[PDB]
């Protein structure tokens, strides 16, 4: 529920009608397929909120 | 407010209850179907006064 957006170096997800940038995460994004198909896809990390808890 | 046209059509797809990956994964087919459908407008008006 947003757009992917960049300040020039970092990538954020934003609500579409008001600038409020959030860290790109498994929970504000969804997967479909692989990078071969989409015209203009970009390489950036996506954060997983389970992992730093499971690393405890 | 500018937005890339393929991203505008991805919003138009959410607005009809189709998930936006359906457009990005079918984008060239959707553009071909659109360009073909505009071509039929020329033919219909260039014949059916
Ligand atoms: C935008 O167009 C450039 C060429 O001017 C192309 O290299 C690039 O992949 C395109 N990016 C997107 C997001 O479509």
């Amino acid at each position: 529920e947003g757009v992917f957006v960049s300040n020039g170096t970092h990538w954020f997800v934003t609500q579409r009608n008001f600038y409020e940038p959030q860290i790109i995460t498994t929970d504000n994004t969804f997967v479909s397929g692989n990078c071969d198909v989409v015209i203009g896809i970009v390489n950036n990390t996506v954060y997983d909120p389970l992992q730093p808890e499971l690393d405890s | 407010l500018q937005i890339p046209f393929a991203m505008q059509m991805a919003y138009r797809f959410n607005g009809i209850g189709v998930t936006q990956n359906v457009l990005y994964e079918n984008q060239k087919l959707i553009a071909n179907q659109f360009n073909s459908a505009i071509g039929k407008i020329q033919d219909s008006l260039s014949s059916t006064a």
